């Protein structure tokens, strides 16, 4: 059991908003923080490797790294987009529904619908995509470690381990492609 | 955090106007005081400045120069008191060999200053270098500093804004040697922004004060998101990884008098404009390697997606056949007027830049066959015996061109 | 109609303590005397008592009077606060060790006695340690001063001897520098910017509970047990003020072993206390 | 408490400016009166001053000199009335032998004055000596006083601020003899601060008034914590034990005009600066023996620990292989402006100091082979018969160098 899998952030709410932020709604928030941190963890990890490949400027097969790294980069970096454009877009509606209706009953529903959209838009509830991209997540952990766990060319069974993932990654890559072929239109457009 | 190493008259000025732009953006008074309206500011200041017990902010800058006049004039400016007198260094008393010899001679004090500045930052990220590659001062001194820095600090980034000599205009008669050697050092040690007077002044048309104001604009717009934290691209290494020689372009390069045409400026039109060779501030089906567009002001990601889709369909760009852009968004400083509804800056890596070196190589080969102006070089120790340094540098540049 | 009056009473109750009875003064005064923060006082009290060393030094004619001679050399005090320093004892010693049991109790009056508890007795727990520390920096100062008059006499037996003192003194001057950082400065940063009626009882019960960072807690007691082995060997080093050089050479070698054992027992106790973290950075610096 | 014995023109001045600095720090009026703002002061004054029934404070100082002119000028200063006319002594009417002969001649009155001063202090701790080792007055008189004092008072410390002759500059033609003899006496009697004009003026650059102002600054910063009681290091013996020849350095050695650069000054940067050979005010893998850094101003022990950790890891220093530093903190006087956020003074024992004597020995050996300027020495009784004194002194210094 890795430590990151259990990490979370709780919030001691004050008295007035005690009615608006129940342990139920404050829990779905936590699930978003668990996932969004993971993608942040792999991205920050992945780019550090790039900070080394460019750094490693002084093998005809070692060049397969960046020809896989960038493939694993674009799928991740742009997956990390649609996030600044599902947060800053759904949030900008949640704040607008507040300053419009003098009623309070709307806030309990506007905020509630705002939360359900994040779980729906960010594909956290959609099981198939969430069980396929998840494989892409831990996939980069293996690759990034492989480049960092040494400083020489991939000869000591690294290349033997390298060609393992590309047969799965590129398979996982086009596997996702058929899945998207309602909400994916905003996402698949960027990759394509 | 970051450090700035500016050399030669070019670098000294570049730094002057870069810090002018920075203090304008962050609401820093000329004397280092903070304005009342900016007391509650949210902008991050540690990146380029460190505050002082007197509440004033000091740049993480060091001034280097073989001659006093430029910096002496700087210290007579209204911005004089801002800089740190301790960091500034002036030689007590135009060739690359001489510059490198002095660099060997004055190692100790320079690295003393650099270490003092470095130890004041918890999370230093890299280095910034501003210099010209033609003149004797910038070329040689930057060469020496880059060598000894890459040796000293093997875990810090090294970014440069290297100014290249004009070619259509026949300035340094001995420019080919200095340029070639500086390029050798840049390939052999530099982590990562090419600059030329020719195309820069071309776009300026169509004094050094205005040229370098534009250059400082480019630098500041490049560092904006780092200065202003957001969601993505929250580090210089993130920038470098997403691209890796570079060239740059900025859309709203408009005079203070050219605001009369308040043209409805979408994101699509800007990002389009950043692609044309005209806006590329620098002067075989050559193609791109990478493109980054940082956009300031209100921006709808739907608009960005639509612009990307349309440009992709219109195939206005060409890419490498052997490998599979990026559009980042930032926020303008809350102080400078937003005369532009939305603005765009582009940094790209494109193969055509190779031509630059082919010219300089052609220039250098056009001299080495007749041994022109080598008398001064033989004087210095480095070229006292032979010039194998020159041959190695030329072959390295040739190898880089072949690789491109 | 009730809570509106509760806050006004309590705020007027706490304010009555500071601006009228000087509660903020008593704390910053007992520290001047008990925790030995004010120099020229501990360096004058301990320096007097250590000049003697049974039936002497125990009657109320010398120890009840050495204090009234100590406060004059304080150059800070001689106020109504400065009184009430009952320099009493709690044991009758019979007869080289590092122990001299002796208490030093403050005294208060009615409207302040209700806050400063008659158990917060724990100062006397942390005091007898701090005084015991002074016994080193004086006895060790003696041999540093006792050797000065020996100086012509320059040989390998001499210089190699004095390097032991510099090697043993530095260990005491670093463990003291630790105490002068935890129990007097950082634990005092809290409880000073913390204050500004029930809370005063708990806040004070949290300030002193100084005994945790002081290595007096039974949890980290084995760390304290090893300190005696160090302090004892320095006292033996003071006894042999070169007729018996080798007898001292064996002593120093025992000192270098025990110190080398401390660095391991503290390291093993890191996995199981962020307070002890700063100790290893103090005892170890460019070594192992 | 403490006494100050200053000899020769050098010592006389040294004392003048040292007491100037002291009275400035403690808010003591030039006439010995106390200013109104300092009436309730908490600073300890007994250490260097003793008050008088007239409420004025008198220094625990004695003035000695072979010539009147310097002290006569002193008594024409605004600070003249401060000193004690009884203690001051002037000879009624440049060689070491002559100086020692006079010292033998004027034993009685000098020790009368010293005893009178001593009996006025309950807890005298040691002695302070300020003198120059080259000139005839300082060298010989200090020799005689040290001998008869170590004989008279076998339970008091003896600290000196000995000024060494410039060597790059070819001042006393007979300096080797006086220096060698004074060093003999220092090893044979002195408990514990070397000083040289060469490096001192070097740092001053990069009149005697300013040089000795710096020296007095060093002395006062050394004695600060003793003057200002704290928690640790509450006695001179504590200082000496933590180190035991020495050299010194002070970071904020800045002109009154060089306050314009208010550089954010941490503790780390200061303590770092105290290590460089440049700041060491004095001019075989030689290494350290001990280092002490006294820090004035606000200080967080966490910062101190971090600085110590980083310096230890960076291994900027070298230590003895056969034996296992110290950072003490004090408080600034509440009166002088705190132009420096945090300041640092360093006193260290380092093996390289040996070189000094090797030079002087080389100087002395460069003369004893030809018997230069011995005519005057033969005049005095001490060197009337022979010069075995010289041979013993030379061999003692050689033994000390071998020991180092």
């Amino acid at each position: 059991a890795s430590g990151w899998a259990a990490l979370g952030l709780s919030y001691k709410v004050q008295w007035p908003l005690h009615i608006l932020f129940t342990p139920a709604v404050l829990e779905k928030y936590n699930v978003v923080f668990k996932y969004l941190l993971s993608v942040r963890r792999v991205q920050a990890e992945l780019q550090h490797c790039w900070a080394l490949q460019m750094q490693r400027k002084h093998q005809t097969d070692a060049i397969k790294w960046r020809l896989r790294n960038h493939m694993a980069f674009l799928v991740d970096n742009l997956q990390y987009y649609l996030q600044v454009d599902v947060l800053e877009s759904q949030f900008s509606q949640l704040l607008h529904q507040i300053n419009s209706t003098r009623d309070f009953e709307s806030i309990r529903l506007a905020h509630d619908h705002f939360l359900s959209n994040l779980l729906a838009q960010s594909f956290i509830l959609l099981k198939p995509v969430f069980h396929c991209l998840n494989e892409i997540l831990d996939l980069c952990h293996s690759f990034c470690s492989l480049v960092s766990q040494n400083l020489g060319p991939l000869d000591e069974r690294g290349a033997a381990q390298l060609s393992i993932l590309v047969k799965g990654f590129s398979r996982q890559s086009s596997l996702l492609f058929k899945i998207l072929s309602n909400s994916d239109l905003a996402q698949l457009l960027l990759r394509l | 955090e970051i450090i700035t190493l500016q050399l030669g008259q070019c670098g000294n000025q570049i730094g002057f106007e870069f810090w002018k732009q920075l203090c304008a953006e962050h609401g820093i008074s000329p004397e280092g005081i903070v304005e009342e309206f900016a007391t509650e500011g949210t902008d991050r200041k540690d990146v380029f400045f460190y505050q002082a017990d007197d509440e004033h902010y000091i740049p993480r800058a060091v001034l280097l120069d073989l001659e006093p006049r430029v910096i002496h004039s700087i210290l007579n400016s209204p911005y004089a008191k801002l800089y740190n007198p301790e960091n500034i260094y002036l030689s007590e008393h135009n060739n690359w060999a001489s510059g490198f010899s002095q660099g060997e001679k004055i190692h100790e004090d320079i690295f003393d200053i650099i270490d003092r500045e470095a130890d004041g930052s918890d999370s230093l990220e890299g280095f910034v270098l501003c210099h010209s590659i033609a003149g004797g001062t910038g070329s040689g001194l930057g060469s020496y500093l880059l060598e000894r820095l890459n040796d000293r600090y093997p875990k810090k980034l090294v970014q440069t804004y290297s100014v290249f000599p004009n070619q259509d205009e026949m300035d340094v008669v001995v420019q080919p040697y200095n340029s070639l050697l500086t390029l050798k050092r840049l390939t052999q040690n530099a982590d990562c922004v090419v600059l030329d007077n020719t195309a820069l002044n071309r776009i300026a048309t169509d004094s050094f004060s205005q040229i370098n104001q534009l250059v400082s604009t480019i630098m500041s717009a490049s560092t904006t998101t780092l200065r202003y934290p957001g969601y993505m691209n929250n580090d210089l290494i993130g920038l470098i990884a997403s691209l890796i020689f570079l060239m740059t372009g900025y859309t709203p390069l408009t005079t203070d008098q050219s605001v009369a045409s308040v043209r409805k400026t979408t994101v699509l039109d800007v990002m389009r404009r950043l692609l044309q060779p005209k806006n590329v501030m620098v002067s075989t089906n050559h193609c791109y390697i990478a493109i980054l567009n940082i956009i300031q002001g209100e921006v709808d990601p739907t608009q960005v997606h639509k612009s990307l889709q349309r440009i992709r369909e219109r195939k206005l760009a060409n890419f490498i056949p052997w490998g599979p852009i990026q559009v980042a968004l930032s926020r303008k400083s809350p102080y400078l007027p937003s005369a532009h509804r939305v603005s765009g800056l582009m940094m790209a890596n494109h193969t055509s830049i190779s031509s630059l070196f082919e010219r300089t190589c052609r220039q250098y080969d056009k001299l080495r066959k007749r041994e022109a102006f080598l008398e001064q070089f033989r004087k210095e120790d480095m070229f006292k015996d032979n010039f194998d340094e020159m041959d190695t540098s030329r072959e390295i540049v040739q190898q880089l061109i072949d690789e491109y | 109609p009730l809570a509106a009056h509760i806050s006004l009473v309590n705020k007027a109750a706490v304010d009555y303590f500071f601006v009228e009875l000087h509660l903020e003064a008593h704390y910053e005064a007992l520290r001047h005397f008990l925790l030995m923060e004010d120099g020229e006082f501990a360096q004058s009290l301990s320096d007097l008592l250590f000049e003697k060393l049974p039936g002497e030094l125990l009657n109320p004619l010398v120890l009840n009077s050495v204090l009234s001679k100590a406060l004059q050399c304080s150059l800070h005090g001689d106020t109504p606060h400065a009184s009430n320093l009952s320099l009493a004892l709690k044991y009758l010693p019979e007869v080289p060790d590092v122990l001299s049991c002796l208490e030093l109790r403050y005294k208060v009056d009615w409207p302040l006695n209700i806050v400063i508890t008659e158990g917060c007795s724990k100062y006397s727990g942390v005091f007898s340690f701090l005084l015991q520390l002074k016994l080193m920096m004086w006895a060790l100062k003696d041999v540093c001063f006792h050797l000065k008059r020996t100086a012509m006499a320059g040989s390998v037996q001499f210089r190699q001897l004095q390097l032991f003192k510099h090697e043993m003194q530095h260990f005491v001057k670093v463990i003291q520098g630790y105490i002068a950082n935890q129990i007097l400065h950082v634990t005092w940063c809290e409880f000073r910017a913390r204050l500004a009626l029930e809370e005063i009882q708990r806040a004070h019960a949290e300030y002193l509970h100084a005994v945790f960072r002081g290595l007096l807690t039974e949890k980290a007691a084995p760390v304290m047990n090893v300190i005696h082995s160090i302090f004892s060997l320095v006292l033996k080093f003071r006894s042999q003020l070169h007729p018996n050089f080798a007898l001292m050479q064996q002593s120093y070698n025992t000192f270098k072993y025990y110190s080398h054992f401390l660095f391991k027992v503290v390291t093993k106790l890191v996995n199981r206390q962020p307070h002890l973290e700063d100790f290893l950075l103090r005892i170890n610096f460019n070594n192992y």
